[PDB]
């Protein structure tokens, strides 16, 4: 069903954990929240079902203003980050609990338990207490006891955290899989990168109590509305360098390197409220730096710290009047040591550029796969 | 599904047994009863009725319970104490009315008397015992108020002499003849042997007034003190007394009272200080305990634990009385132990310390295992993880103890500490078989002891003291001592 | 209301109340009216909560120092025996059941502490107090003891202390004045100075209770002992070769214990005020009556004159009633709460030692004074 | 689960128990002494010179030959009183759960205007001292009689009805301990759609089993030790509690202690099996698993 | 101080939850577990711990058995997983609970606990209790309660699963400082790969409850020892497809693919196993396997793109750097290269490989 947030304010006393939130989820859509840990990402979750107050403003769910209906009556449910499973209850009991409540037939709960068990894979784990768990086997229950229970709007409030990366990829696709059976709402809320990436149909962004930004998702990596965002979608972070405006074109504003040749480049990028001299931030992500053989705009610099993933080698390098550290991503094992001579190219068509109030001017290449 | 309709018809149902026996209540007279009831089950109703008053379905049926029986009776010990409610006035004044005009004098004559049948109507003899002359009536039948003239006789009677069987069956309609000598005496029945000149003492005068038939003297009711008192008042008073409001005089004279006021501050310290040391032993030896028989390792524990409840299992009164035994200063099991080991002979009722020893060493024994039973429930609610955490902070038993256990548990044990000091502060019982009260405070002039209590003292004041028991002045102090342990709860 | 044309009687559960009902199972053969005969606890204290509502028993058994007080309530009928009915029994108790003047119920068995003594260790019991610390010397050779007793309760020391001219209250003639108390005059001071002395002497210990004094004479440690004929069965059971004899004396004068007699009250409430005579008069207080009570639960000494004369063919039985009759019956006024509490204390506090016996009856007596005036 | 250590702890441990139960034992070994003794004796040694098992006899029906030789029946149904005090006391108990578990649940988890008021007075006027309750007492069960006599005097029915105001601090008890557990099972169990009372039932109860047993065990005795209320209401000698029946040993100058104390004793009796029957009830790690946190 | 394990079992009755499992953990070093959810990670780290009892074998702590001492007495702490908070106690209160039990110093308390919440960015928190916290700020107070006690073995169990992308990358670099600044043995359970990857100085793979393997982060990446380690290592999952020849030094097999293309290994019913990072672009390698596409994925910094090939039963996952717009159903083709290429034998073990990586 859908879910709107007009207005939706929330404090604890003078602390103020959610200001003046305004949301649209239509139905069927999936929409991942992230944002920093303690944001307010479990507080809108909590807000939603009805088990936290909203201070001011109205939610609407299928169209019906819901701040003083009780929990039972908003056809939400809920995967709790704490999994809060009922620990007097098996497995079994758990994932069955919901329907038991409604007159539902034995089998018809047999069936739909032991189905559900069998994708999460927790089919020999049925008879065990939440005590006689892992903390992932626990968090697997309490998507399952949701999943049964099949609600209007689900909320699933960082569900795979605690599961190995092969296991977090195939519940991904049955959460994925699920949401296009039934088309329903889903709110899911992930600090992994690539579950946003891969099931989001929206992504809301959340700092400190606002919605930084709302977006596809790869609107949301190309073009970033402001700092902020920018540094948060993807990880490995946005490189940021400090810059100078020289000179402006309508679709083009032309900066300067603060290294000690004061090197010049023209960047595709909106020039709307910029003026010669201002500092600006300039945003280049890790992958998106280019080895120097071949470049036009080379940074050069003394390699800090070096990571080897396996799949790809991540170089932190110290360029000279920069404070902050380059980070470059090259494909497959590259060898090199801490303190030795490296060089990156910088490609003007991928640098984002960030007003002195943090605000982002509007990159005016058009990247591939965003419509 | 249970339906829809059967609410709206067990709440009809139950609605109409409500007002059946609630304007059956109006009937005879029963009206403090109607009203009270009728604004008890009309909140249960309506609570029931509208979905908006939910959670109190929940409330509703623990504080009928309580308002019937702890409330209820609180309110009538503190109207009583606006009142000279006592043995000297415990009568209504309609009752008191009525005892006195049962009371009786002999004006006359008495006569043993006889039942004689004549055929199937009755004969009445009397017998004139301090002249030997002997009367008889004419055949006459039992039923309602008659007059029988009695006639001079040396003959028997026809009949043979009715059983008494025979005379109590018909004692009602035998009490209403009234039997006339032949000079002009009137005599009724005043036993089932005896007919005589027995007579109503006092006449009812309509106005309000009591007069003596035997005396000629005068009396009223006088509402200010609860008495029949002569007539503008004389020097006589006549009991029963009755009960009559009298403001604030029970309140005043504890405070009026010189000489109730003596060790009042002194007793009130012994009592708030035996209040404060029972609750913390007992607390921390019943939490120690409860900690140690819920401990894995050790092996006993099943038994200890039942074991150590024993003293709450039999009832504490032949249990304080065999202390009071134990702890006899020359005999008894206790010096006589402590005269061996130890050499010394405690003095625990003729010494005020040791006696106060001797009373908080029994108070333990008898309240350690409330305490206990209380923490091996709440020690439930503590998580297991929480002494892995403090292990993993390198956390010994002791240390648990005193970051953790204590501190996790002395939440849920305020209300019940609170509580356990205002039990123990009107431990009047413990006192009294145990010490009296002793020893003796020199100089009381209303008697009072060192390990009296206030109930202990007070009590002494309106039950012994030589007025009888002043119900009044008792209800009184117990107001008084509770807006003083209600304002010790701050 | 109490239900009319029939008898409720309350009893309490240590008297024969199976035996008093075979008596009202007689009545009722005789007049067609049912006894029921009822043994509740703490009777004593529910019969003033029930009759003052016009209800309860139409007959209550109990000691006679309670009835002064039901009475001053307004809960007894005056009874009206007359004096052939009163001929019938023993004259001192008749003033025992009188207030204001007026008889308020029939006296029915006399109750008074005795001395009790081993015949194994002490064929010929003394006479006199003065004779004992002396006989306790040839008695502490044996390794035994003359007499140990309850020095705890002033009901069991008030006899010797009352010996020579120590008192409650003065019982003038018929009243008792409420100003007139004699617990700090000569004799009260010369009995407490006895039993004191022979605490000093160790003849006795200050801290001898009733439990302690009767285990010792049960095990034939002591060679006597004073108690109540509730005694004896225990006495009996122990096989202890004993009798049951006067009361010393003390300088020449009688042991006065305190003596109570069983009474019976009519509720002034009842509708049954002449069925109730009948039953008290003419089934109860016969010779055929008390001894079917007896035969349950021996009621001691009785008031009734005839009966009593029977009863004391058993030498303890007559010498309870001998010292029942050399006492003092006690008084059924509310002062006498007063009385109690401070004669305890002084008793105690000179016993033990904390005062000497002169301040501590002088403070008894200011004690029940000041309570008895304010 | 966990490593343990010094055994030597153990040692200390069970040797200082030992020393204590000794030590809160010795008064109520002489209770069943005075039991075991022949006569009526308040004192005497540990174990009794001369024994007597007529004390327990009459209180467990026999008749016993005595010395001249005629048989003495049981003057009382000792066993009966013991009965019918199990019976008040158990079905007394069970209501004081009901109605103080129910209770704290709103006090616990729902919210309504003056809630901490009533709280406060709930706590205040039991803390009242009840010197002339009994008097306000039976003039309401007198009352009540002639309505509904199935609670009137000389009733369990009364007596029971009487006990079921006594639970303000059971109530705070059971609230106290519903406060330890957490929010959010009975939030989850509200998404599961369960109604309050189905959250209270089926997750919040079985998860406060302890304190429920404790509230049971502490009304129990409560009950099983209670005189005067009892004493009041009940007449008849056949429908006595046992606390009340044994009353009838005591006299104003003597006591029959040793009937008095196998009925001390005989009481103790029921609240030793409820004691050890509860604990099944008493287990620890109820919520372990539950909220991570 | 050092650890090691030796022949150590662990059962519950009779379900055997470790089996046999033998570590050396030299002092000073970080060794991270990795496994599937339910493999046994917590275990293994709560008998070091001493939360739990090991059945049989030899647990060493700084050279001396521990088997038998208690928790309190083995010199270690550890992060749980369920982060185990006292309630009653605040943020700061949490966090001085270690110190304030073995010597408390005010000074040195307060400041050792200002430090740390710093740098766990926790300093506005300090007088909040768990229960008014959030997921991640009540997992870093787990982890500073930790930190400020120092103990000689650092036991941490998922210490960083519930923290966003950003915060993660900076925890990861803080407790790296803290490895090489203390110099004390550190054992860390993870689901991150790349948590694994940058901290270990050795990785312990753990399969059902016994040692798959040990070895350094690369080397387990470019030779695992077995199928398992080679699935369970880097993700996305190493693809695999069931593969007549046989060489003095190399191996020679067929593609199941209706073809039948023969092509040799430099290695040792296989299994052959090949990287979605090491799949080539069609046009360069010899190889080339073509099907059908079945699911893209657009991570932003690349494409993930699944391919359902002809007889291959399996989906085929390649990784390509960069935006690439395919779509569902479209044709794809891929290299697929012979010195990147695993082999495992029938039963799960490794051909071991020879071609050196760098
Ligand atoms: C005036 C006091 C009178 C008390 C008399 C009691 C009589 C009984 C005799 C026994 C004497 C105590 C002997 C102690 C022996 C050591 C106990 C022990 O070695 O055993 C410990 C048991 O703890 C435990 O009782 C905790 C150990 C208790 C230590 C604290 C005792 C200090 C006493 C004062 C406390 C005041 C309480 C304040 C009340 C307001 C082991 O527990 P741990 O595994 O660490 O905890 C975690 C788990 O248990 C969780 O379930
Ligand atoms: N009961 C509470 N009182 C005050 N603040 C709280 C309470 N519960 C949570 N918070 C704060 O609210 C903020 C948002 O909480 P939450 O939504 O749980 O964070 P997240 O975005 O990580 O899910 C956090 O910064 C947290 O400290
Ligand atoms: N008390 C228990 N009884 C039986 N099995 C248990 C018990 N506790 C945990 N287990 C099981 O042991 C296995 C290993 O647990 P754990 O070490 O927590 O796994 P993980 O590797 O995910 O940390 C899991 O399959 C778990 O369900
Ligand atoms: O405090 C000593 C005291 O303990 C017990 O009293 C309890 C009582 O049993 C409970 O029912 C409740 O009312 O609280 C009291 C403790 O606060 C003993 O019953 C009592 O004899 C003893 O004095
Ligand atoms: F803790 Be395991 F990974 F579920
Ligand atoms: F700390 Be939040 F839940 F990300
Ligand atoms: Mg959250
Ligand atoms: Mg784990």
């Amino acid at each position: 069903a859908s879910v709107q947030l007009q207005n939706v304010t929330k404090a604890w006393g003078e602390v103020v954990v959610s200001k003046d939130i305004n949301l649209d989820i239509h139905e069927g859509e999936f929409v991942v929240f992230v944002g920093p840990s303690g944001c307010g990402k479990s507080t809108l979750l909590r807000m939603i079902a009805g088990l936290e107050t909203i201070t001011s403003g109205d939610l609407f769910i299928g169209e019906k203003r819901m701040n003083d209906t009780p929990p039972a009556e908003r056809g939400v449910g809920m995967v709790f980050q704490s999994y809060a499973l009922y620990p007097h209850l098996s497995v079994a009991e758990n994932m069955s609990f919901g329907l038991k409540l409604a007159g539902a037939k034995k089998e018809v709960i047999n069936q739909r338990v032991n189905q559900v068990a069998e994708v999460l894979q927790l089919a020999h784990l049925l008879d065990r207490k939440p005590k006689a768990l892992s903390g992932g086997q626990r968090q697997r229950v309490a998507i399952g006891r949701t999943l049964v229970a099949e609600p209007s709007v689900f909320l699933l409030d960082e569900p795979l955290s605690n599961l190995d990366a092969a296991l977090r990829v195939q519940m991904r696709i049955e959460i994925s899989r699920l949401h296009k059976r039934l088309g329903r709402t889903m709110i899911y809320v992930t600090h992994d990168q690539v579950e946003a990436m891969t099931l989001a149909d929206k992504i809301v962004v959340l700092d400190a109590g606002r919605v930084a930004q709302v977006g596809k998702p790869l609107e949301l990596y190309h073009y970033p509305a402001d700092r902020f965002v920018a540094g948060f979608i993807g990880s490995p972070k946005m490189n940021f360098l400090p810059v100078k405006v020289t000179a402006t074109a309508i679709d083009q504003v032309q900066v300067e390197l603060p290294m000690p040749n004061r090197q010049q480049v023209w960047l595709p990028v909106e020039s709307r409220d910029v003026q010669v001299g201002a500092n600006m931030s300039l945003g280049i992500r890790p992958e998106h730096l280019l080895p120097s053989d071949i470049a036009d705009v080379i940074l050069e610099g003394e390699v800090q710290v070096v990571e080897q993933l396996g799949n790809e080698t991540q170089i932190h390098i110290q360029i000279p009047s920069i404070r902050q550290n380059l980070v470059y991503r090259q494909n497959d094992v590259v060898l090199v040591e801490e303190g030795a001579t490296f060089a990156i190219g910088l490609p003007p068509e991928r640098c984002h550029l960030f007003r002195e109030d943090g605000t982002a001017c509007r990159r005016l290449h058009k990247e591939p796969g965003v419509a | 599904w249970q339906s829809d309709a059967l609410k709206w018809s067990v709440l009809g149902l139950l609605g109409l047994l409500v007002g059946y026996l609630v304007v059956l209540m109006y009937a005879q007279g029963e009206y403090l009863f109607a009203i009270t009831t009728l604004i008890l089950s009309s909140a249960g109703l309506y609570i029931f009725a509208n979905r908006k008053a939910y959670a109190w379905r929940y409330v509703y049926p623990g504080m009928a319970g309580m308002g019937l029986f702890v409330l209820f009776p609180l309110v009538c010990t503190i109207a009583i104490a606006f009142t000279n409610y006592s043995s000297t006035n415990q009568l209504t004044f309609e009752r008191a009315q009525e005892v006195l005009l049962d009371r009786s004098w002999q004006a006359g004559k008495t006569y043993n008397f006889g039942l004689y049948p004549a055929g199937d109507e009755w004969q009445l003899a009397l017998s004139d015992g301090e002249t030997g002359k002997n009367y008889l009536s004419d055949a006459f039948k039992f039923g309602g108020e008659q007059k029988l003239q009695l006639k001079e006789t040396t003959a028997q009677p026809e009949g043979e002499r009715a059983n008494l069987r025979v005379i109590t069956q018909n004692r009602q309609a035998l009490s209403d003849i009234t039997a006339i000598l032949p000079d002009g005496n009137k005599v009724m029945m005043s036993s089932l042997r005896q007919f005589s000149g027995t007579q109503p003492l006092y006449t009812l005068d309509g106005d309000g007034t009591l007069t003596n038939n035997q005396s000629g003297v005068k009396y009223r009711p006088n509402n200010q003190i609860g008495f029949y008192q002569s007539i503008n008042w004389g020097d006589e008073k006549l009991s029963p007394g009755y009960t009559v409001t009298t403001g604030w005089k029970n309140f005043t004279r504890v405070f009026t009272d010189e000489g109730i006021q003596k060790p009042f501050l002194a007793i009130f310290v012994w009592t708030v200080v035996f209040s404060l040391i029972t609750v913390f032993l007992t607390v921390a030896v019943g939490m120690v305990l409860a900690c140690l028989v819920q401990w894995e390792a050790l092996r006993g524990k099943a038994v200890y634990r039942v074991l150590l409840i024993l003293p709450y299992a039999v009832p504490s009164f032949i249990s304080i009385l065999i202390f009071k035994g134990l702890f006899n200063q020359s005999f008894g099991e206790i010096n006589m132990m402590l005269s061996a080991l130890f050499g010394v002979k405690p003095a625990w009722f003729s010494d005020p310390t040791t006696a106060r020893t001797m009373l908080i060493i029994v108070n333990t024994w008898l309240g350690y295992p409330y305490m206990m039973i209380l923490c091996m429930g709440l020690l439930k609610a503590i998580p297991d993880d929480l002494y892995e955490a403090s292990a993993m902070d390198g956390a010994g038993p002791f240390q648990n103890f005193f970051k953790i256990t204590l501190p996790l548990l002395i939440k849920p044990l305020t209300p019940l500490m609170i509580a356990s000091f205002a039990f123990n502060f009107n431990n009047f019982v413990l006192i009294q078989l145990l010490t009296n009260g002793g020893p003796d405070r020199l100089g009381t002039t209303t008697p009072a002891g060192y390990t009296d209590l206030l109930v202990n003292y007070t009590y002494r004041i309106a039950f012994e003291g030589g007025g009888g028991q002043d119900f009044g002045l008792a209800a009184a102090i117990a107001t008084l001592i509770f807006l003083l342990v209600g304002a010790l709860a701050i | 209301k109490i239900e009319e044309g029939k008898l409720v009687i309350w009893i309490n559960g240590d008297k024969g109340y199976n035996g008093l009902a075979e008596v009202g199972k007689k009545f009722e053969k005789d007049t067609g009216i049912k006894v029921t005969v009822e043994h509740p606890d703490k009777l004593e204290e529910k019969f003033p909560q029930v009759a003052a509502t016009g209800d309860g028993p139409d007959i209550i058994f109990w000691a006679h120092d309670r009835f002064g007080g039901y009475a001053q309530s307004g809960l007894l009928a005056e009874i009206t025996p007359d004096k052939a009915f009163q001929d019938k029994l023993y004259p001192f108790t008749w003033d025992a059941v009188r207030y204001n003047g007026k008889l308020i119920a029939y006296p029915i068995a006399v109750e008074a502490l005795s001395l009790i003594y081993n015949k194994d260790l002490l064929p010929n019991p003394p006479k006199t107090w003065e004779e004992i610390p002396a006989l306790d010397k040839e008695l502490k050779a044996k390794g035994k003891s003359a007499l140990m007793f309850n020095l705890q309760e002033p009901y069991f020391t008030w006899p010797l202390i009352a010996a020579d001219g120590g008192y409650a209250f003065k019982y003038e003639n018929g009243k008792y004045d409420i100003k007139d108390v004699g617990v700090d005059n000569a004799g009260a001071k010369a009995g407490l100075t006895f039993l004191v002395d022979l605490i000093k002497n160790k003849h006795m210990n200050a801290d001898t209770d009733y439990s302690i004094a009767e285990a010792a004479f049960n095990k034939g440690e002591t060679a006597m002992t004073i108690n109540g004929p509730w005694a004896w069965s225990n006495i009996d059971t122990s096989k202890v070769n004993y009798g049951v004899t006067v009361l010393p004396t003390f300088k020449g004068q009688p042991s006065k214990p305190f003596v109570g007699v069983l009474s019976a009250g009519i509720n002034a409430a009842s509708p049954n005020k002449e069925l109730a005579k009948e039953f008290l008069e003419n089934y109860l207080l016969t010779d055929e009556g008390l001894e079917a009570v007896n035969k349950d639960k021996p009621l001691g000494a009785v008031a009734l004159k005839s009966y009593e004369e029977e009863l004391a063919k058993d030498p303890r039985i007559a010498a309870t009633m001998e010292n029942a009759q050399k006492g003092e019956i006690m008084p059924n006024i509310p002062q006498m709460s007063a009385f109690w509490y401070a004669v305890r204390t002084a008793v105690i506090n000179a016993a033990s030692g904390r005062q000497t016996v002169d301040e501590a009856l002088k403070d008894a007596q200011t004690r029940i004074t000041k309570a008895s005036a304010s | 689960a966990m490593v343990q250590p010094q055994k030597a702890r153990l040692f200390i441990t069970h040797l200082l128990l030992l020393l204590f139960i000794a030590a809160i034992m010795f008064p109520l070994l002489m209770v069943v002494a005075i039991s075991l003794r022949q006569g009526n004796f308040a004192t005497g040694s540990l174990i009794p010179e001369q024994i007597s098992w007529d004390h327990w006899k009459l209180a467990l029906g026999f008749s016993v030959e005595q010395a001249d030789g005629r048989i003495t029946p049981p003057p009382f149904p000792v066993l009966l009183w013991l009965w019918n005090s199990v019976k008040v006391a158990g079905i007394s108990a069970i209501g004081i759960v009901a109605l103080s578990t129910t209770c704290a649940y709103a006090f616990a988890r729902m919210r309504f205007p003056g809630k901490a008021t009533l709280l406060k007075g709930m706590l205040i006027f039991q803390m009242f001292p009840a010197v002339l309750s009994l008097v306000a007492l039976y003039a309401l069960f007198d009352r009540l009689g002639e309505y509904i006599p199935f609670i009137g005097l000389n009733t369990h029915g009364g007596v029971i009805f009487a006990y079921l105001g006594g639970i303000a601090l059971h109530v705070w008890t059971i609230k106290g301990y519903f406060e330890t557990i957490d929010s959010s099972l009975e939030e989850a169990a509200a998404l599961d759609g369960a109604t309050p009372w189905q959250a209270f039932r089926l997750v919040l109860l079985p998860l406060s089993v302890p304190i429920l047993a404790v509230v049971f065990i502490l009304s129990f005795i409560a009950a099983i030790t209670e005189v005067p209320v009892a004493s009041l209401l009940l007449r008849d000698v056949n429908s006595y509690t046992l606390a009340v029946g044994m009353q009838q040993y005591l006299n104003p100058q003597n006591y029959l202690w040793g009937d008095f104390a196998a009925a001390a004793v005989m009481s103790a009796l029921p609240i030793t099996i409820v004691f050890l029957l509860a604990q099944r009830w008493l287990v620890n790690g109820l919520t372990a698993g539950g909220v991570k946190g």
